[PDB]
């Protein structure tokens, strides 16, 4: 026994969204949904089908008919762009199911460009016969960047640890590239740089030693 | 403000026509699941509503309760003319279109309707009622619930007749305002079905013996009126 | 007000065994079908198992049944759970709640919060603890971190002066390097004492570094 519910939905802002579950016991058992935003838990939306918790925003509705159960999203925002699970037993009313999970992206968000900052290796990272440069690239959307690390007007290719892009709570994305070197390499240059790249624009960051 | 429940008086209840006949549709209904609270045995439903009759909308129907006595001769929580019947259900309903949950309805006057069907001890096995004696093994311990497992259908417990009295009164605890709808007929059971309700056990420890509670003084701004 | 505070296990190799907790307090935990809910990285969320008031009836997946068992303490006021023979799918945040609101009594809407969860790291690997370093800083603001390098296997939480200092504060998921082991780095931008609380709990390790120009 499962419940099937669509793995993706796109909307925009200001639009009625619908999320819709499926399954042999609905009609005698009821449903819920569970909001997840990235690195939180699930949060209720709505509870037996119908039943809005307080805090929750007028917004959130749900509805049964029959084997389905709809959770509708009114005048949709980007802070409801989130993962939207709706969970059941079965018909015996032992078995507990979650369904598949509905990818709820809001469109129309508009081109955010990403802050850089470029930590040189430490002090104390040196005394260890380390040397890491960490690049911290923050709130770009949409999520996907390229990273060219430049060991004073040369690319550098080995060393390299570039993060996937991750879904922040502003709805912007967020990464962090490590560019591995010894203390000499690192002093034998009088720059490195940290280029990221992001829909045709490259902004970069650079620092030296002295 | 006016405590349920009460003793309705034929005599002093009156007749109004607001009350027109009750639209009841427990089709979509179907049991979830079975309680033995600590106080009672409660059944909790999904699907179906009440309608018509005085009401402003449809309430949509969200669970069953059952009360007993000691005695088979006394354990309703609603009297007539000082009468008391062997046992009572309640139905209760609530008002999902103004209201966003039924915890919110609680908090309202116009949130909750609870309909009250009698039981009458009468020399009759109730083969509907039996299937609600059936899951009485599930919940014999205190404070346990249990998944409803079988069919059932809550519209064969309606009585014969379907003519009500009404008042607004409040819930059994006294949590919350209800406004009640008291089917004088009474559904005929047999005494063994009712028997197996006082083997289930409750908050030391005690068997469940009676759960009703006593009568109130009908307030002087509170009517009863006649379908 | 409800809180599912979430304890229990951590880092175990494969085929081992662990036994996870959750103490429940702000409702009538004894009235309530209890169960648990794992959710493995990136991916979604799973019913494991449930348990009756009693504790007389017990219902798991149609996988994981021989090994897995659900216990609970109502007088203690918590929920537990026994998993020997872990595999790598086991790989999970587990997660301690009410789903269901017909099987319980005296239902309540507040009572349907969810915990933080655990996480459950299964692997062959043994456990490594961070080496923390200070990010030193140089339009009116400025910016400081701590780079947490080379640990296994996942959490840790940085916080920034015992959590006073909630805004500005980033801290940025890990890399997982080709070696096997992770690390991250927390920033901090600030107006024109600072110190990031690392703490590794497989590694057992508690740093508190101090930043400074």
């Amino acid at each position: 026994y499962e419940l099937t519910q669509p793995p993706s939905v796109s909307v925009s802002p200001g639009q009625t969204a619908r999320i819709t579950c499926s399954g042999d016991a609905l009609p005698k058992q009821f449903a819920y949904w569970y909001q997840q935003k990235p690195g939180q838990a699930p949060v209720v939306m709505i509870y037996k089908d119908s039943e809005r918790p307080s805090g929750i925003p007028e917004r959130f509705s749900g509805s049964s008919s029959g084997t389905t159960v709809t959770s509708t999203i009114s005048g949709v925002q980007a802070e409801d762009e989130a993962d939207y699970y709706c969970q059941s037993v079965d018909n015996s009313g032992t078995y507990e199911v979650f369904g598949g999970g509905t990818q709820l992206t809001v469109l129309g968000q508009p081109k955010a460009a990403p802050s850089v900052t470029l930590f040189p290796p430490s002090s104390e990272e040196l005394q260890a016969n380390k040397a890491t440069l960490v690049c911290l690239i923050s709130d770009f959307y949409p999520g996907a960047v390229t990273v060219a690390w430049k060991a004073d007007s040369s690319p550098v290719k080995a060393g390299v640890e570039t993060t996937t892009p991750s879904k922040q709570s502003n709805n912007s994305y967020a990464a962090s590239s490590y560019l591995s070197l010894t203390p000499e390499q690192w002093k034998s240059h009088r720059s490195y740089s940290c280029q990221v790249t992001h829909e045709g624009s490259t902004v970069e960051k650079t620092m030296a030693h002295a | 403000q006016q405590l349920s429940p009460i003793n309705i008086e034929t005599k002093k209840a009156i007749s109004n026509a607001r009350l027109k006949p009750l639209d009841i549709h427990y089709n979509e209904s179907k049991p979830t699941t079975i309680q033995n609270t600590g106080k009672l045995v409660r059944i909790n439903f999904k699907g179906g509503y009440i309608s018509g009759g005085f009401l402003p909308n449809e309430y949509v129907l969200s669970s069953l309760h059952i009360y007993w006595g000691k005695e088979d001769d006394y354990g309703s929580n609603h009297l007539i003319d000082v009468y008391k019947y062997s046992g009572e259900i309640n139905l209760v309903h609530w008002n999902k279109k103004k209201y966003s949950s039924y915890e919110e309805a609680k908090k309202h006057d116009d949130g909750l309707i609870i309909i009250s069907i009698f039981l009458q001890v009468l020399d009759h096995k109730n083969v509907y009622f039996q299937k609600i004696v059936n899951q009485l093994d599930s919940i014999r311990s205190a404070n346990t619930s249990a998944p409803f497992d079988s069919v059932f259908y809550l519209d064969n417990l309606l009585p014969s007749k379907l003519d009500y009295f009404t008042y607004l009164g409040t819930t059994i605890n006294h949590s919350a305002d209800a406004v009640w709808i008291i089917f004088p007929t009474p559904i005929n059971i047999h005494s063994d079905q009712l028997s197996k309700f006082r083997t289930l056990l409750s908050l030391k420890p005690h068997y469940i013996t009676e759960n009703y509670r006593n009568p109130y003084k009908l307030n002087d701004d509170t009517e009863v009126y006649y379908s | 007000e409800v809180q599912l505070v979430e304890s229990g296990g951590g880092l175990v190799q494969p085929g081992g065994s662990l036994r996870l907790s959750c103490v429940v307090s702000g409702f009538t935990f004894s009235n309530y079908w209890m169960s648990w809910v794992r959710q493995a990285p990136g991916k979604g969320l799973e019913w494991v198992a449930n348990i009756k008031q009693d504790g007389s009836k017990k219902y798991y997946v149609d996988s994981v049944t021989g090994r897995f068992t659900i216990s609970r303490d109502n007088a203690k006021n918590s929920l537990y759970l026994q998993m020997n023979s872990l595999r790598a799918e086991d790989t999970a945040v587990y997660y301690c709640a009410t789903l269901n609101l017909e099987l319980a009594v005296d239902a309540i809407s507040e009572a349907l919060k969810w915990g933080q969860g655990t996480l459950v790291t299964v692997s062959s690997a043994s456990t490594k603890g961070p080496s923390v370093f200070p990010l030193a800083p140089s339009g009116g603001t400025a910016a400081l971190g701590c780079l947490v390098k080379d640990y296994f296997p996942e959490p840790v939480t940085v916080s920034w002066n015992s959590g006073a200092l909630t805004s500005g504060v980033h801290t940025f998921p890990a890399v997982l390097q080709s070696s096997g082991l992770y690390s991250l780095s927390s920033v901090v931008t600030v107006p024109s004492t600072y110190i990031c609380n690392v703490n590794h709990k497989p590694s057992n390790t508690k740093v508190d570094k101090k930043v400074e120009p």
